[PDB]
RNA sequence: UAAGGUGAUAUGAACCGUUAUAACCGGCGAUUUCCGAAUGGGGAAACCCAGUGUGUUUCGACACACUAUCAUUAACUGAAUCCAUAGGUUAAUGAGGCGAACCGGGGGAACUGAAACAUCUAAGUACCCCGAGGAAAAGAAAUCAACCGAGAUUCCCCCAGUAGCGGCGAGCGAACGGGGAGCAGCCCAGAGCCUGAAUCAGUGUGUGUGUUAGUGGAAGCGUCUGGAAAGGCGCGCGAUACAGGGUGACAGCCCCGUACACAAAAAUGCACAUGCUGUGAGCUCGAUGAGUAGGGCGGGACACGUGGUAUCCUGUCUGAAUAUGGGGGGACCAUCCUCCAAGGCUAAAUACUCCUGACUGACCGAUAGUGAACCAGUACCGUGAGGGAAAGGCGAAAAGAAC
């Protein structure tokens, strides 16, 4: 079963700035997630064909690896491993850490 | 082809082996002459692939038994 | 000079075209060796 | 009786041509696409049943397929039928 | 449209092509050239369902 | 000794394997440190080496 | 089975949504244009052009079903010729073409080795053609043996570089017998008694055994160094799982993978039980293997160059007996032993790897390893068959061109 997708928030493990709940703006078929309120990239972009404009940059949020981010545990402000399909009843995520959702 | 069908013979390899004893080929070929018959098993006359000293076998087996064997060998008469 | 090779494809098609090879025993083997090499120019000649 | 309506695989989308798209495209002549398999034998009656109008003259051609695009190895247009059709009135849905 | 109808006989389902879809089947040809229909569901609904009656017409010679 | 179930593992712990007295190997007697051969296995091995 | 998706490069309108067939994927079906086996018939490959059968005139031939060929079997039609046959036709059954290797047959070399060359050898090998099963092929004693016994075949280790052949040279090399892997046996040359019993086959179904589409699978943090930790410090947590790929420096605790546990409406390899449908066991009395065997002439193959040449085969000659009979025991004679030819089926140990699944490297790392890790059997060379290149790894991230 696949991890992260787009509905959950992440705590971040990769070499980017940490200490905030990364909100997933979009998910990519390249194995990456785009997270809001975490990091920025400059990008000035190609100028328009006519003719004189002011200076300005795009300043947009960065994509990071979907395999080095871990989801927020909704209990102690940290990240936790979750597990798949609980041992009793309906088909649901195991939520190993405290056995509770959201 | 060089096939006689009645005695089933085929050409065979063979070496010359005559003086001055060279290892050259010579071969051996059997005979085929073909012949017309009355058989009584048919209202018509028939021609069969047969050979010299091979018609001697028809006297052993009986003409209707050779007519049936050449039929089992796919012959056209 | 003339390098033994004229402009005419009718002279090629009648020997090396698909119908000129697929109908002959050895030409239908050229087509099999072409396929066995992986060569895209299977017979051309048109 | 006689024929079924499967004959009516006739005429495709309009295209641009200086012979039509300048002053004639809603009053005399229009340049159309044509399917890879379609009649040239009953085309005068096929339009009379599918579009319910009459055509006086129509010729079909291909000119040439271009091959020089997106190369890499160069991509082709192929031959496909185009027709110079005298429908004299416009049709859009 | 169904693709299987047990003992209901397919000889009466050819009418779906020869009369009931008639004068609307493929009608966007020549009359629309933009691709801008704004009914991207309808263009998917006028596809594949007409093939299920063709899967059912496999047994049409039965009596 | 050799058990009905307990004849395999530890392995992933590194420099370890579980082994019985049948075909006792000389590498197990030098390629490691203080072997856990028992006060009864020393009697079993004497009967396998004669 | 999941919320992003209508393939991708490529976005987006519109719409399906985010449960009820959004999207994707597996079993087993429906299909699969035109050229190609190619198969109505024909051509300058994808084009053109016909026939029989069914239905019909809204009215210059549609639109569905079928038509190539060999043999076998079945049914039409049909001369000289009365019957008959030859000729003219249709259809089902098996084949057809493309493979990789294994496998049965047909034709069949020469460089070479003999420091040359003719016999010998290269070799029934290559090559070209054909056939055919999942294996082929082999087999159920006229076999071997040695006066004692074995009791169908196949392969492996031996027997043995021995017995032996040979310009006696170069080469070539048994057979008996032994160790092992492995081992149900059976039908015809006809027709009775009495039955459908032995032993199978096809498909269905049940059951076992294997492989499946698919789902689950244990633990960690902060601080420090730095661009950033998987490393240091503080020490904890887990392990059938610290193989492998890694990831921003060295990860068991982040991800994928691994050791492990489950699962299949249903398919399919193997083996039994069993219904249906073909098959049909025993005993008795007949029938009992003939242009064959024995033996000449000339050769081939057998280790064996015809020799003391049996054996196996036969162009050619001669040609039986058929149980006071007949083969063999490496010429021949005798005795004795040992078998009963001239008819088929057939276990398993064995061969190979297109293919499926699991998996590995004291092997190579882009002048290597395949010619090819990449729009490479492409570019390119040649009339052509055929021959055939150059080309790999930014960074954590385009953050990559505002003004």
């Amino acid at each position: 079963a696949a991890k992260i997708r787009r509905d959950d928030e992440v705590i971040v493990l990769t070499g980017k700035d940490k200490g905030k709940r990364g909100k997933v703006k979009n998910v990519l078929s390249s194995g990456k997630v785009i997270v809001e309120g975490i990091n920025l990239v400059k990008k000035h972009q190609k100028p328009v064909p006519a003719l004189n404009q002011p200076g300005g940059i795009v300043e947009k949020e960065a994509a990071i690896q979907v395999s080095n981010v871990a989801i927020f545990n909704a209990a102690t402000g940290k990240a936790d491993r979750v597990g798949f399909r609980f041992e009793d009843g309906k088909k649901v995520r195991f939520f190993k850490s405290n056995s509770e959702t959201i | 082809s060089r096939v006689c069908q009645v005695t089933g013979k085929r050409p065979v390899t063979g070496n010359n082996r005559s003086h001055a004893l060279n290892a050259t080929k010579r071969r051996f070929l059997p005979n085929l002459h073909s012949h017309r018959f009355w058989v009584e098993s048919e209202k018509r006359f028939v021609t069969l692939r047969v050979s010299a000293k091979g018609m001697r076998v028809i006297d052993k087996k009986g003409i209707d038994t050779v007519l049936a064997e050449l039929r089992a060998r796919g012959e056209k008469y | 000079m003339k390098r033994t090779f004229q402009p005419s494809v009718l002279k090629r098609n009648r020997s090396h075209g698909f119908r000129a090879r697929m109908a002959t025993k050895n030409g239908r083997q050229v087509l099999a060796r072409r396929r066995a090499k992986g060569r895209a120019r299977l017979t051309v000649s048109k | 009786m006689i024929r079924e309506e499967r004959l009516l695989k006739v005429l495709r989308a309009p295209h641009v041509s200086e012979k039509a798209s300048t002053a004639m495209e809603k009053s005399n002549t229009i340049v159309l696409k044509v399917a890879k398999d379609a009649t040239k034998a009953e085309i005068k009656a096929a339009v009379q049943k599918l579009f319910e109008v009459e055509v006086e003259v129509v010729n079909t051609l291909v000119v040439k397929g271009k091959v020089k695009r997106h190369g890499q190895r160069i991509g082709r247009r192929s031959d496909w039928k185009k027709a110079y059709v005298t429908l004299k009135e416009g049709q859009n849905l | 449209m169904k693709a299987k109808e047990l003992r209901e006989k397919s000889v009466e389902e050819l009418n779906t092509e020869l009369l009931n879809l008639l004068r609307e089947q493929f009608n966007l040809r020549m009359q629309a050239a933009s691709g801008q229909l704004q009914q991207s569901h309808l263009l998917k609904q006028v596809r594949r369902d007409v093939a299920r009656v063709k899967t059912l017409l496999n047994e049409k010679a039965g009596a | 000794e050799l058990d009905e179930n307990l004849f395999l593992a530890a392995r992933n712990l590194h420099k370890v394997d579980v082994r019985d007295a049948t075909g006792i190997d000389p590498v197990s007697l030098i390629a490691f440190d203080k072997v856990v051969m028992t006060a009864d296995a020393v009697k079993q091995v004497e009967e396998m080496l004669a």
